[PDB]
């Protein structure tokens, strides 16, 4: 059942990244698929995960 | 190449954490090492040493018993044991041929004498024997690493 | 010798199945060559001493394994190899003739090494 | 303080400023003459004059081992303010 | 405060394996030849 | 940069070993990177008494090379006593 | 112990090496000039040049000497002495593990006989000396230049040779090739004046005159 | 002590010869490596997403040189020229002077980064911790002149990477 | 003092002989090194460079020095013949990129401080 579990997690990350638009933006710009906790934000506009 | 080069990068991390540069340390100076190790370095060395043998043998299985690694390498370019030492050959080049000689044991500099270890001594003097000697030297290096890791004394770093 | 040892361990030389007579003949030859060498030379004294000692022990003890032990020269093959080298050395410097005094002194201060 | 040259260049804390002709100014066209604004000459002057009341005063520059080597300046001359050569803080007797 | 630095734990360290633990796997040569020949024979049938 | 048990059993069988005991990865087991300030120890000659450098200098206690023979019945002597033979490996004499 | 910083002193090796030094001095009085053993248990033998082949052979062949390993071969240029160049042979024993050093002297022109036969490792080392100090070696099998660039000049390790050399090379489009030009540094090597004018070691003081 | 590496000669019974013939004919060690590499294929790929993720470093990391300054803002360099006498590549050049205030600061302090070999000798030589090497390594430039730093550039480096250098020194001065 | 050891040649005559076939080899070499290395040098202006280099060390009179120049030219000959040398090193003798250097004192004074 870990296969359907990882399928569910893969469909969960598309929700974690602010929906389809945010997910596609992250995939195309940052070459990343995973979502981490926002540990901080600098003045210039970079999110630290 | 790449499988062991990840571990080599892990070595470079230790090099960076002790001296300050991952490759060119400038660490070991006359009168002892430059400065003490950072806290927690020994534990990370311990974990790496635990994990290393399981990939050393992994490299072995790919190369040691392979047909074409041996065939390209076994018994090509023999070097005679007598003709080896006159030619000024040294290190594994000697040990590959068969002379039982190693400065770490016969002329022990620093604390190499208190460290117990066997050396790999070659059989046929060929390319393959030297390669096997290098790998067995890996493993004896791991054993030496364990020994020095367990028994580092309290003291200063420079004279 | 029982089962003759397969390999000495050094690939540069093989096993001599009859080593005792080899020790004997090479030692006798180099003793002859030293007999050539004039008496006053210290080389003849030292080398005749060590070689007659070696010949005595090799002709005394006929077990090869103990022969290496009291010969402190490893396997008998590298021992007869070194004996051949000693023969060669004595023969080669027979006509080099080093027993003569020094050819000449070094020029003035040629060895002091604070500059 | 940083001031502009007659040509327009920003003078440095050392006083460097390329003159009128000074052919070696093409290096700065389409670029900038990098000058640091935090002048060390004046950033030490506005610091208050410490009023510690003893004849001879120790100074390490703050931070203990992170500061400069410990120097003992003499708060003896009544007509001026003693200062550590390394850091530059002006030490003075509290008007005796 | 007592002097402290990077030191091994008081119980030393765990053993570090260095022996070649290259695994052994595979049927007997007779078994391999037998299974190959049996697959062949089924194919020809 | 852990995995599925279906893949976990596939890689182990293909690799013929239990690699989960230690991966080439390195997880939280690493040493912390905010270690407390270490109080470094001192050397032997740190006392304030009987530390006279005269009885401790190493460079000053070096004599010139001892001259043996110059251009201006003893038996035969070897440079070193003959080196002994090493022992076979008790653990793995032959690989 | 009482001396935790000073290196340990091994007098047994010192006496034993001195005994072997007297041995080798007695065996070959023709070429040997002066044998001495350093404080740190390292023996050096100063021989006449004509003994490059004989002495080495005696050290390579003799049963009681047994040195077959050419650790390195080096020249040490010193312009002060009459024969400026001095050549050092470093030998290591196997049966009687130890390090011996034999030292000879030659000037720029007086050739020194090439070992090669005594130690076939010397060959490349040999070439280096010729390509690095100007010390030509008699009947060396191939004494071609070994290290420096093609068509080079001089012998750089000579102490008179400047640090920066004489000529660099760089691209030239006018001729479409790398060309060699006389030296013109962008910043000159600052030669610091170290070696404080106060005597360091009273033991090694030069006698007056 | 020593171990012989390859003396394990094979036996010659029917079972052993059959096994060796099978291994030679029915390629087995070939398949062994072919399956090991498969195990490495299904594993977790070791790869760090640069520049989004950077490699681990240490507080001792030697990088871009920079000239720090005291908390008061005054530059720590008293131009003792120890760092110039120490740099093995002679990449450091200082000219000193009695300043208007008096404190002997550098009229010129330039480090030739193309001559520098990034050893950290200058910082350990500095008696006031003026010169240091910041954690920055991201200064790959386009022109050779861009690399040749100046006193003002070093001051700007010390004023940009400053919280970094202060934090690293606070975490490392006890070791050194 | 005055007595010294030779390299090969005994007297000026035999070293004079060695430079003879050194020039022999250089003559027979120049055309086919021009051909092989694709030189921009011409045959005549190849030979005259050899002649001028041979004339450059005209002042030498010590024998041993002459053996040294002849063996160094021998090494040069090997470097050229079997293509170990490269075209740029061959051009190195011809000073193309090197600007002409004045000779008269007046031009030296005009240029800068130099004897
Ligand atoms: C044969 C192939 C059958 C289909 C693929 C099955 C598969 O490998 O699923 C992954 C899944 C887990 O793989 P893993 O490498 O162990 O994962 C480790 C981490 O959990 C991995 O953790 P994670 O967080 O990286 O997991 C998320 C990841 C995991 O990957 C997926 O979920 C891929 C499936 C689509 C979503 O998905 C993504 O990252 C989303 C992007 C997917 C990229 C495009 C994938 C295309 C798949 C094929 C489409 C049709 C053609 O596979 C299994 O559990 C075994 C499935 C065996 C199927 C055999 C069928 C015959
Ligand atoms: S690291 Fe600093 S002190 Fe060392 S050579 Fe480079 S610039 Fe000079
Ligand atoms: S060592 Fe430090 S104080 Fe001295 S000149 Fe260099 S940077 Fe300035
Ligand atoms: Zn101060």
């Amino acid at each position: 059942m870990e296969l359907v579990q990882v399928l569910r997690r893969g469909l969960q990350q598309v929700s974690g990244h602010g929906g389809l638009r945010g997910y596609l933006r992250v995939l195309f710009r940052a070459n990343d698929v995973r979502v981490g906790t926002l540990v901080g934000e600098d003045k210039y506009g970079n999110k630290y995960y | 190449f790449f499988w062991m080069f990840e571990e080599r990068e892990k070595m470079f991390e230790f090099y960076e954490r002790v001296s300050g540069a991952r490759m060119h340390a400038a660490y070991i100076r006359p009168g002892g090492v430059h400065q003490d190790l950072p806290l927690g370095l020994l534990d990370d060395i311990y974990e790496f040493s635990k994990n290393f043998s399981f990939r050393i043998d992994e490299l072995e299985e790919m190369l040691t018993n392979n047909r074409i690694w041996r065939n390209r390498t076994v018994d090509i370019g023999v070097v005679t044991a007598e003709d080896a030492l006159n030619y000024g050959f040294s290190g594994v080049m000697l040990r590959g041929s068969g002379i039982q000689w190693d400065l770490r044991k016969t002329q022990p500099y620093d604390v190499y004498d208190q460290v117990e270890f066997d050396v790999p001594i070659g059989s046929r003097g060929d390319c393959y024997d030297r390669y096997l000697c290098r790998v067995e030297e890996m493993r004896q290096s791991l054993r030496i690493i364990s020994q020095c890791l367990n028994k580092m004394p309290p003291g200063e770093i420079k004279v | 010798a029982g089962l003759l040892k397969k390999t000495t361990g050094l690939v540069g030389l093989a096993v001599c199945e009859t080593p005792h007579e080899r020790l004997k003949i090479l030692y006798t030859k180099i003793l002859d060559v030293l007999g050539q060498i004039p008496k006053n030379a210290a080389y003849r004294k030292y080398t005749e001493q060590i070689t007659n000692e070696k010949l005595g022990m090799v002709k005394a003890e006929p077990d090869v394994k103990k022969l290496e032990e009291q010969l402190q020269g490893g396997q008998i093959e590298e021992v007869i190899l070194q004996a051949e080298n000693e023969l060669s050395l004595a023969r080669k410097m027979l006509r080099w003739k080093p027993w003569e005094p020094l050819v000449e002194e070094p020029p003035a201060n040629q060895w002091k090494w604070p500059i | 303080g940083v001031r502009t040259s007659p040509t327009g260049e920003k003078v440095t804390h050392t006083g460097q400023a390329y003159d009128d002709g000074d052919y070696r100014r093409v290096r700065f066209s389409d670029r900038q003459k990098e000058v640091n604004e935090n002048f060390a000459i004046d950033l030490i002057a506005e610091q208050p004059v410490s009023e510690v009341g003893s004849r001879v005063i120790s100074c390490d520059g703050g931070g203990g081992a992170l500061g400069h080597p410990r120097v003992y300046i003499n708060l003896d001359k009544e007509t001026k303010t003693g200062t550590c050569g390394y850091c530059g803080l002006q030490f003075r007797q509290p008007h005796h | 405060s007592k002097v402290k630095q990077d030191m091994p734990p008081p119980g030393g360290y765990g053993p570090i394996d260095y022996k070649r633990n290259l695994p052994r796997r595979g049927l007997s040569g007779y078994s391999m030849f037998a299974v190959g020949i049996g697959t062949l024979l089924f194919g020809y049938w | 940069a852990s995995a599925t048990r279906v893949i976990q059993l596939l890689r182990n069988w293909a690799s013929g070993r239990d690699l989960q005991a230690k991966l080439q990865l390195r997880y939280q087991e690493i040493s912390k990177r905010t270690q407390p300030p270490p109080k470094l120890p001192v050397g032997p000659s740190h006392k304030l008494s009987n530390n006279y450098y005269c009885t401790r200098d190493g460079r000053r206690e070096a004599m010139p090379p001892s001259i043996v023979m110059s251009s201006q019945e003893k038996k035969a002597v070897t440079p070193a006593p003959p080196i002994k033979r090493w022992e076979l490996s008790k653990d793995q004499p032959y690989l | 112990d009482t001396r935790p910083t000073i290196r340990p002193r091994n007098d047994v090796v010192h006496k034993q090496l001195s005994a072997f030094g007297q041995y080798v001095a007695e065996i070959l009085p023709k070429y040997v000039q002066q044998v001495q053993v350093s404080c740190f248990n390292e023996l050096e033998i100063f021989i006449h040049p004509d003994g490059v082949i004989p002495v080495l052979t005696f050290l390579r062949d003799h049963t009681n000497a047994q040195f077959k390993s050419l650790a390195d071969l080096t020249a040490v240029d010193v312009p002060t002495r009459q024969n400026r160049f001095e050549i050092v042979y470093n030998l290591l024993s196997l049966r009687f593990n130890s390090q011996i050093r034999v030292k000879t002297y030659t000037d720029e022109l007086t050739p020194i006989e090439s070992s090669v036969t005594v130690y076939k490792a010397a060959n490349w080392y040999e070439r280096e000396i010729w390509d690095m100090f100007g010390v030509f070696f008699a009947n060396h099998p191939d004494l071609r230049r070994i290290l420096t660039g093609y068509g080079f000049e001089g012998h750089p390790f000579r102490k008179d040779f400047p640090l920066s050399g004489y000529v660099e090379l760089r691209y030239d489009d006018e001729v479409k090739r790398v060309v060699a030009e006389p030296v013109e540094l962008a910043q000159e090597f600052r030669k610091f004046d170290l070696n404080s004018p106060w005597e360091a070691f009273p033991a090694y003081r030069q006698p007056p005159e | 002590t020593y171990k012989f590496v390859n003396m394990r000669e094979p036996s010659m019974d029917m079972k052993s010869v059959t096994d060796r013939a099978a291994q030679t004919l029915l390629w087995t060690e070939l398949v062994r490596g072919l399956g090991m590499t498969l195990s490495y294929l299904f594993r977790e790929p070791a790869t760090i997403n640069y520049p989004f993720e950077k490699g681990p470093l240490s507080p001792r990391f030697r990088g871009e040189h920079a000239l720090r300054r005291y908390p008061s803002g005054e530059e720590r360099c008293i131009a003792c020229k120890l760092c110039e006498a120490v740099c093995p590549a002679q990449a450091i050049t200082i000219e000193a002077e009695p300043r208007a205030d008096g404190s002997r600061r550098t009229t010129r302090y330039d480090i030739d980064m193309t001559k520098c070999i990034y050893c950290g000798f200058c910082q350990e030589a500095c008696p006031v911790d003026a010169i240091v090497e910041g954690p920055n390594f991201e200064f790959s430039t386009e022109t050779h002149e861009e690399l040749l730093y100046n006193k003002e550039k070093l001051l700007n480096n010390g004023d940009k990477w400053e919280a970094e250098i202060a934090a690293n020194i606070q975490a490392d001065y006890l070791y050194r | 003092g005055t007595s010294v050891k030779p390299i090969f040649s005994r007297d000026m005559n035999e070293a004079k002989r060695r430079v003879r076939e050194l020039y022999r080899a250089w003559y027979r070499e120049v055309p086919n090194t021009v051909h092989l290395f694709q030189l921009d040098i011409s045959v005549k202006q190849g030979r005259d460079k050899v002649r001028e280099m041979f004339m450059k060390n005209a002042h030498v009179t010590d024998p041993r020095v002459v053996d040294l120049l002849v063996i160094k030219g021998k090494m040069e000959l090997e470097e050229t013949i079997n293509v170990w040398k490269q075209r740029t090193h061959i051009m190195r003798f011809f000073h193309e990129t090197e600007a002409p250097r004045p000779t008269d004192f007046l031009s030296k004074f005009y240029v800068g401080h130099d004897p």
